[PDB]
RNA sequence: CCUCCGCAUAAGCCUGCGUCAGAUCACACUGACAAUUAACAGCCCAAUAUCUACAAUCAACCAACAAGUCAUUAUUACCCUCACUGUCAACCCAACACAGGCAUGCUCAUAAGGAAAGGUUAAAAAAAGUAAAAGGAACUCGGCAAAUCUUACCCC
RNA sequence: GCUACCUAAGAACAGCUAAGAGCACACCCGUCUAUGUAGCAAAAUAGUGGGAAGAUUUAUAGGUAGAGGCGACAAACCUA
RNA sequence: GCUAAACCUAGCCCCAAACCCACUCCACCUUACUACCAGCAACCUUAGCCAAACCAUUUACAUAAAGUAUAGGCGAUA
């Protein structure tokens, strides 16, 4: 069927999936954040 | 799906909305069956003086003369409470048994 | 009453109101603690009134009668804050010998950059605070490289600034 | 008082005082026809309903009968030459009912 | 990978405990067992398998009265609610075990043998040779692990020295200490073997996902193997 | 078998750092800072006690050090205690003979149904917006309505104005048997309270004649079996009222059982047993109040009644308490068990069978009325 | 979605608003054994009945007061069955809900896709009277159907939302204590107690001492109106087929000590702007100021007991249906 | 951690290999500390100890970069401290014995202020330093008072 | 004339056809000013032991099988009350003012909500319907499609 | 946040005939035809249809991740 | 004659030198930007493309000695 809308929003999920806390939780996440900072991004995490 | 907009209490689902708040400062605690318990001591009581017979005003007449600035450092203060010391020839060691603690502040503003 | 939230009924609709000068700091310093406190409340009400007036103006599509006065008031307030704060600081110095009242310390976070961690104020000791122990204050080796990169970036920026300045100077010289 | 660390009240401890209050307030004209005795203020976000009540009582000596606050959203839509969103600030509105049937019509300025 | 096991209830109880399903998953989160999950919901009646255990401050053999004989969702053998003294407990029921019926729970290895009633529990020393048993411990005071399914029964083959020899249902022999406790008779709900399932719906309800469609060519193992029954296993 | 599983228990604290074994140097730990660092050793903190007391984060002492902890365990009964043996055990606990019919006098005191029917309908259909009301709503309601109806014969009997049904009344009563200490506790049910005591049903010959018949043993179930075994109890008996309270004499314990699930409800035998216990307990308390706590056979034996539970079924009980000396003569109870007004109610019409109570019988109602009357 | 009207309201000068909503006219005034019993009732809950678990000040109105009230109702009823035979047959209902739903006035939709359309604005009351007395025969009339009484209804100069009164959409319910299939469809006396929020101490602490009486009055206006309305509905009548005979009911609101007494006279269900232009009829509410049943309780002795209140209560109970 | 050629010929696969040492658990007495430690020791360690004779001796003798263990370093430090202080290790009734023990290790035994820092990591050392030079700040008031006093004295002199 | 939609709540979005001023299929587009007020809903619950066998299905008879969704008690601890946040809209996800997707409660023809036709002409071709003389599968790979409805037999 | 499978705690299934029963709404799927093919749409519309008290459908939160997972194997599905 | 064209200075690149930055107040590891209550913790050879004309051992990561000794499917190359 139509497959365009993969996204189907719910804030809680987003926060758990992609939030600051989650990022902090691993080394990889931390590294990601660091990279973002280096780049100079306005929103490091969600 | 904005990352840029500031996250706030308006933004989430129900639970999220309930949780956050603005910088309100809580006035008590919450118990039993969601009965809030307003403690009187947590609420800030505004100590307003009486302004009757008070000759000061919110602006200062232009005729008042100019004078150079003097940052009120500790030394100056000491000097202006050193007469008694001089006479001798008023200090707390700790302030843990004191209401208004100067260092790790108790007093507000 | 609520009459204090507006100025004298004489002054409504003049477009020019006389109100001379802010409180300079010296004057404030000269005044007593109690006196200062008293003055603060006088100031506050005035400020509120000014704000109200501004709001009214905004509503009505009209300009403020005299917006300098508000500014002056604000300045005065600031001065007052400074004076009292200064005094407090002095007192602290005399007693405990502490610059800043609220305690903190130099803490290296996850990202490696050293931060002034201001202390938060609690009921139980740090060792059995469940939340606080999650908030980790240390780097690990994966951060060093990133730090280095950051430093390099900073240096580049600095270089750009300096060279630019030099170029500007050269241009100026050429001109004159 | 806004933007200050509040001391921690344990249980037997003293009353919290605010000497020299930080937040300052502005009473406004209502937009949508309120009852007589209602007064509409703009509280700065951090200040509470109780605080407002106290504030009015102390500094202005008004008999406040009830207070009802509400957080108004300030619009985020509206952009620059850059296409970056200018945010109008969100503020707190206070509906303060006076006591003793005191009554208060908001006066005409700019006649 | 959040996985705290539901098995977390230190106090013994009769109240049926709430039970999280697995899906054939590990604590990692990956499928370690195929064909599991999506059954009907169940609650666990904690079965006391150590048959002989006296209540607090009591010593010797005691009696018990059966109150109810319920169906357990967790297993093929149906269960019995028992009471004795001041405490109740769930035990695995025997064949022909009725409500209001009495059960003995002995520690006593007698001089002579003990004529057993289908339900009651004794050491293997006390039993006659050739008596059918179930809920057999592997050591003294260990707890019953063997012969627990519906209709199952191992015969007591012989006694030599301070040890008894058991024939397990699979038929492989097992030597145990003479003092280890067992219950006599065969385990409740015979005819579980012959229960026709009728449809795949039933299977689903029970909690078994279907077999995969992947066609596997049969290998070496797949022929019938005729072997001698492996050596009698001892716990001594 | 140990129940618990290792992965769900509080994890063992990690192995103590190797510097602590060395006598005697100062181990450099992160307690100098105020946070964990992997390098630097794990510090050992002193067990912190909060000085001042905050109720909302309070921790009680261990059961050992309590102001009234006794070694001999008291076995205590409440509304939620729910006996394995039902009535025979209750009797044993109470020390009493069961009699299968209600007494004659009460029956006589009988010698209209539309009203009853109406009440039933109200309970089971009319009293709330939602169709088919729940038993947590209707069971008490029905009882209340019945009580009201009964009262509505004050015009006939003017002595019925000397009573009052009261809601949050507890009691406590403690006694011995073999000897193990026993206690009963208050209800979540109504108490019909009168000014005058009830008259004695059995004569002093009848009472005497109890001596011959024995209490039923029921081994091996222990009699206490389903009661709360309790150390830390306090032995004081208590009628639920201070001295000088008018309407002090307990007439009938209108105790009920709400609860919409079959399991939460009592099962009838258990309920009956509970009722009996309550009757004993209140009666016992009354006796204690009257005479000394010194045990004996009574001169004027007190009588308490109790009506059962449930919108559908009814268990009627009268209790003749005649001996404070337990461990001789015994007490005697008269039950009319599981009598039941109305077998089934239909809230919606089936498709044939109309909207109302099928299988109605007024005998139960009559019995109830009689019970209510007794004193007048 | 309809305005969710709460009888026991915290809102200030809510009475006038309530009147406007309902179209009532408020008027001040009205159109030994027992005493002993009352005293006993008072004592039982405050002194004699031994509480196992301790009672706190948040827990006081629920645990102490409501049961006392119930006792008063029931015992008094029992007493008065000789003096008044209708209370014998009457059905007495404890905490049994009273719902009433009506429409008063138009509202053009201010914004959205429904903007600029006449929405007739709706209300609902959902009360739970501590207890009430229902009868199968209707009570007397008090005042004639169509009575002028020229004192006039409050105006109200703005939207009803500005008095903190909020909207919601749920089940529209016209419900007297029990369903239509029930002979006891009429009522008479209604007993309310106010919760912790509307204790007079609290009011005193705030600056709303004026509103100590007001709250009670508001409650009377609401709950009574709902009950009468419900009754009217049960006998066929509604906004178009407006009541032929005046429906009447009675109330006695309280907070522990302080009682007052409120008769109600229902002359109209025609509240829709369709049926109000040709309408001189209007509902009526009679009422006393809240008077203390006692001064205080010193141990097990009521200090300054008030018999007038008791008498009033008796009168309320003891009025007949002719 | 290394790699092997398959059959020790280079024209076969190269494939990665971890050679692990054979770990054991053993008790160990030490005269300097008077305690029995249970350690994850290997046979080479044992051999080394034997060569050096005492475990204590080995600990002392063996250099920090050859010890290759933090625990070992710590132990060494402790021993050094003991040597320095001359602490009551064996308590009353064994003073002579203690003396004898000390004399057994007359070699080694550095001044006490060096032995405190032996066998520390860098971070640990830093922490120690911080602890040492911690101190609550001196009230300025006191300083001012002192100054005043000095001034007064000066005045008196002149 | 349509109504196969509507009003709510949930989730989502986040001021997105309110007032005034202003400009440039036809005039929801820019600037200023205004608004959503808690009772609904979120935001909970001092310890230590100790208790919780009997489903739900109008719960009553029957009747089962897959065996189930709503409870304490004892003792110690405890007077302080109603703060904080959500509350707008023509709305979300599909790049769009997209015939698609989108949980639940009422409403089941509506008391809500809407407009198939910018104007004209009336050609072919194309699309969607309705029509039918006589015949009635002669169509075609096949009765596909349509129309009226139902007989028997294989394979798998 | 799609889909594949699972875990927790939820919700839905009118009406007529008499059980992974039949007809038939809501809901789910997607047989055949036509239209559409830079489309209303990166898989839709119109009809016609298979299912619709169950191995049913479905909202919420959590879990398994690529040398992997998940799979009533179609080498499916794992954000066009 | 419309669309358009045109335009220098924003700044930037490579060096040289010199070792950088980081707390007005408030908030920020819980769903970061959240005033206020009883639990764990970092270190573990790069690989492969590619070249060898495939590919399998193998294939680089001041000056001069010296592309010398060496190494190497003794070849690519190192
Ligand atoms: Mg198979
Ligand atoms: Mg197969
Ligand atoms: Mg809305
Ligand atoms: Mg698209
Ligand atoms: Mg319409
Ligand atoms: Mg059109
Ligand atoms: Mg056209
Ligand atoms: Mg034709
Ligand atoms: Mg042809
Ligand atoms: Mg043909
Ligand atoms: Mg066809
Ligand atoms: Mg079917
Ligand atoms: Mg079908
Ligand atoms: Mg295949
Ligand atoms: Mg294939
Ligand atoms: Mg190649
Ligand atoms: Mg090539
Ligand atoms: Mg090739």
């Amino acid at each position: 069927k139509a497959r365009g809308n993969e996204y189907q929003p719910s804030n809680i999920k987003r926060k758990n999936k992609h939030g600051w806390v989650r990022r902090l939780s691993t080394p990889a996440g931390v590294q990601v954040i660091l990279r973002r900072m280096l780049k100079g991004r306005k929103s490091l995490s969600h | 799906a904005d990352r840029m907009s500031k996250w706030t209490s308006k933004r989430g689902p129900r639970s999220f909305r309930g949780r956050k708040g603005r910088g309100a400062k809580g006035i008590g605690f919450l118990t039993s069956g969601w009965r809030f318990v307003q403690i009187k001591e947590m609420v800030p009581e505004f100590v307003v003086p009486d302004l009757t017979g008070f000759k000061l005003k919110p602006y200062v007449s232009y005729l008042a003369p100019e004078s150079e600035e003097t940052p009120l450092t500790a030394a100056q203060l000491f000097s202006e409470a050193v007469a008694p010391a001089i006479e001798k020839d008023g200090f707390e060691p700790t302030q843990e048994g004191k209401l208004f603690q100067l260092y790790p502040r108790n007093f507000l503003r | 009453g609520l009459e204090e939230f507006f100025d004298d009924p004489k002054n409504w609709g003049q477009e020019k109101v006389k109100s001379g000068a802010a409180w300079t700091c010296q004057q404030l310093r000269n005044k007593s603690n109690e006196d200062l406190h008293k003055l603060w409340y006088v100031l506050l009400k005035e400020r509120n009134m000014l704000l109200t007036l501004e709001q009214e103006a905004k509503r009505q599509r009209l300009p403020m009668p005299s917006p300098e006065r508000l500014d002056k008031v604000v300045d005065s307030m600031d001065a007052l804050d400074k004076v009292v704060q200064e005094r407090e600081d002095a007192l602290r110095l005399l007693q405990t010998g502490q610059e800043r009242a609220r305690p903190g310390a130099w803490r290296r976070d996850i990202f490696g950059r050293i931060i002034w961690h201001k202390f938060k104020q609690w009921v139980i000791p740090w060792h059995l605070n469940k939340r606080y122990n999650r908030k980790r204050f240390f780097a690990l080796p994966y951060v060093d490289h990133f730090l280095r990169l950051e430093r390099e970036k900073r240096a580049r920026i600095k270089a750009r600034k300096e060279n630019l300045e030099r170029k500007k100077a050269k241009i100026l010289l050429k001109k004159f | 008082a806004r933007n200050v660390v509040y001391p921690l009240y344990r249980l037997g401890g003293p009353q919290l005082r605010v000497f020299r209050t930080n937040f300052f307030i502005q009473l406004v004209r209502p937009g949508v026809a309120q009852p007589e005795d209602t007064v509409q203020f703009r509280i700065p976000m951090e200040m509470t309903r109780v605080d407002l009540r106290n504030y009015l009582e102390g500094i202005y000596n008004v008999p406040v009968a009830a207070v009802r606050t509400r957080v108004q959203h300030g619009s985020n839509k509206r952009r620059d030459h850059r296409n970056v969103r200018i945010k109008k600030p969100d503020y707190k509105v206070a509906y303060v009912q006076l006591a003793h049937g005191q009554t208060f019509t908001f006066p005409d300025l700019f006649p | 990978a959040n996985f705290v096991s539901w098995k977390s209830r230190t106090k013994y109880t009769i109240t049926p405990v709430k039970m999280r399903k697995s899906g054939g998953r590990d604590h990692t989160g990956r499928i370690r067992v195929h064909g599991i999950g999506g059954g009907h919901k169940q609650r666990y009646r904690m079965i006391d398998f150590l048959r002989f255990r006296p209540e607090e401050t009591k010593s010797g053999p005691f009696e018990e009265k059966v109150i109810q004989v319920r169906y357990d969702p967790c297993r093929s053998a149906d269960i019995a609610l028992v009471a004795g003294g001041s405490r109740k407990r769930w035990i695995i029921a025997t064949e022909n075990m009725q409500a209001g019926d009495t059960i003995l729970n002995s520690n006593h290895i007698g001089r002579m043998a003990v004529a057993a009633r289908e339900g009651d529990a004794h050491p293997l020393g006390a039993l006659p040779v050739g008596t059918l048993i179930n809920n057999v411990e592997s050591e003294p005071g260990r707890g019953a692990q063997y012969i627990r399914a519906a209709g199952t029964c191992g015969v007591l083959l012989r006694k030599v020295n301070g040890t008894a020899i058991i024939q397990l249902p699979s038929k492989r022999q097992m030597q145990v200490l003479e003092t280890c406790v067992a219950t006599v008779g065969r385990v409740s709900n015979v005819d579980h073997n012959k229960r026709v399932i009728g449809k795949a719906g039933r299977n689903r309800w029970l909690g078994k996902r279907p077999n995969s469609g992947r066609w596997h060519r049969k290998g070496g193992w797949a022929g019938r193997k005729i072997r001698p029954l492996p050596p009698m296993k001892s716990y001594v | 078998y140990e129940w618990g599983v290792r992965s769900t228990r509080k994890s063992e604290p990690p192995p103590l750092d190797r510097v602590y074994e060395i006598p005697g140097l100062e181990p450099i730990t992160f307690a100098g800072k105020m946070h964990f660092v992997p390098w630097l050793a794990r510090p050992i903190f002193p067990p912190w006690d909060r000085g001042y007391k905050d109720p909302r984060f309070y921790r009680s002492p261990p059961l050992h050090e309590h102001p009234l902890y006794k070694d001999q365990a008291c076995y205590i009964f409440h509304h939620r205690c729910r006996l394995l043996e039902g009535v025979k055990q209750a009797l044993w606990l109470t020390k009493t003979k069961l009699i299968e019919g209600l007494p004659e006098k009460v029956l006589s005191l009988v010698d209209q149904d539309e009203c009853v029917l109406n009440v039933i309908s109200h309970a089971r259909l009319w009293q709330t917006t939602e169709e088919i009301p729940k038993r947590e709503t209707y069971c008490p309601v029905i009882v209340d309505n019945l009580i009201q109806l009964c009262k509505s014969q004050i015009l006939k009997h003017p002595s019925l104005a000397r009573r009052i049904c009261v809601q949050n009344s507890t009691f406590s009563a403690t006694w011995n048997r073999e000897s193990l200490l026993l206690q009963v506790r208050g209800s979540g049910g109504a108490r019909l309270s009168t000014k005058d005591p009830l008259p004695t049903i059995a004569s002093r010959e009848e009472i005497e004649a109890t001596k011959n018949h024995v209490l039923e043993t029921f081994y091996p179930i222990s009699p206490i079996i389903d009661l709360h075994e309790c150390n830390i109890y306090d032995v004081k008996n208590d009628t639920g009222f201070q001295e000088g309270y008018p309407y002090p004499y307990p007439h009938t314990l209108y105790l009920l059982d709400k609860a919409n699930l079959r399991p939460h409800r009592l099962q009838p035998d258990q309920l009956r047993a509970k009722m009996i216990l309550f009757a004993f307990g209140s009666a016992l308390a009354q006796a204690r109040l009257l005479y000394g706590n010194d045990a004996k056979v009574l001169e004027q034996p007190v009588v308490v009644q109790s009506v059962g539970t449930d919108g559908r079924v009814f268990h009627f009980l009268v209790f003749q308490l005649n001996t404070t000396d337990l461990d001789g003569v015994k007490n005697l109870a008269w039950v009319d068990s599981d009598q039941l007004l109305y077998q089934h109610f239909w809230c919606l019409p089936v498709i044939v069978e109309p909207v109302g109570p099928v299988g109605f019988k007024p005998e139960t109602f009559r019995k109830f009325l009689a019970l209510y009357l007794h004193g007048a | 979605m309809k305005y969710m009207v709460y009888p026991q309201t915290f809102a200030l000068n809510a009475d006038r608003w309530y009147q406007y909503f309902t179209k009532t006219v408020f008027l001040s005034g009205l159109p030994a054994a027992l005493r002993a019993v009352a005293c006993d009732c008072l004592l039982q809950e405050h002194f004699y009945l031994r509480r196992r678990r301790r009672v706190h000040r948040y827990e006081e109105s629920e645990v102490i007061s409501l049961p006392f009230l119930d006792q008063l109702v029931s015992t008094l009823v029992g007493l008065l069955s000789p003096h008044n035979p209708a209370l014998a047959a009457a059905a007495l209902d404890y905490r049994c809900p009273v719902h009433f739903y009506w429409v008063r006035g138009e509202e053009i939709i201010p914004r959205g896709h429904r903007r600029g359309r006449i929405d007739d604005l709706r209300y609902q009351i959902d009360d739970k009277p501590n207890n009430q007395i229902r009868i199968s025969k209707q009570l007397a009339e008090f005042v004639p159907l169509d009575y002028s009484v020229p004192i006039e209804i409050p105006t109200i100069k703005c939207k009803p939302d500005k008095l903190p009164l909020f909207k919601r959409q749920y089940e529209n319910h016209i419900f007297v204590g029990s369903k239509t299939a029930d002979p006891c469809c009429y009522g008479h006396t209604q007993f309310h107690l106010l919760p912790d929020k509307l204790r007079r101490e609290r009011l005193l602490r705030q600056n709303c001492a004026d509103q100590i009486e007001v709250v009670f009055r508001a409650n009377a206006i609401a709950s009574l109106f709902a009950w009468t309305g419900a009754q009217a509905m049960y006998q066929g009548f509604w906004s178009e087929a407006d009541v032929t005979r005046p429906f009447v009911s009675q109330a006695v609101i309280t907070d522990g000590k302080y009682f007052s007494f409120f008769c109600y006279q229902l002359n109209t269900l025609a509240l829709t702007t369709q049926a109000d232009q040709n309408n001189p009829r209007k509902n009526i509410c009679w009422g006393t100021q809240s008077k203390p049943l006692y001064e205080t309780i010193e141990d097990n002795d009521v200090k300054g007991f008030n018999d007038d209140v008791l008498l009033q209560i008796v009168h309320f109970l003891l009025n007949r249906p002719k | 951690l290394g790699q092997i050629y398959a059959n020790n010929d280079k024209l076969s696969k190269r494939l990665k290999k971890v050679w692990k040492p054979q770990l054991f658990e053993r008790e160990f007495y030490s005269e300097i500390l008077d305690k029995k430690f249970t350690v994850t020791v290997t046979m080479r360690t044992l051999d080394l100890i034997d060569e050096a004779y005492g475990l204590d001796f080995y600990i002392l003798k063996a250099s920090g970069e050859d010890l290759c263990s933090k625990f070992g370093m710590d132990l060494k430090r402790g021993m050094l401290l003991r040597l320095a202080r001359q602490d009551p290790q064996l308590h009353p009734e064994d003073p002579e014995r203690r003396a004898a023990i000390y004399d057994k290790y007359k070699e080694f035994a550095i001044p006490e202020e060096e032995a405190e820092w032996v066998g520390l990591t860098l971070e640990e050392a830093i922490e120690k330093q911080r602890l040492l030079e911690e101190k609550d700040p001196v009230p300025l008031f006191k300083i001012y008072v002192a100054e005043l006093i000095q001034q007064l004295q000066q005045q008196a002199l002149s």
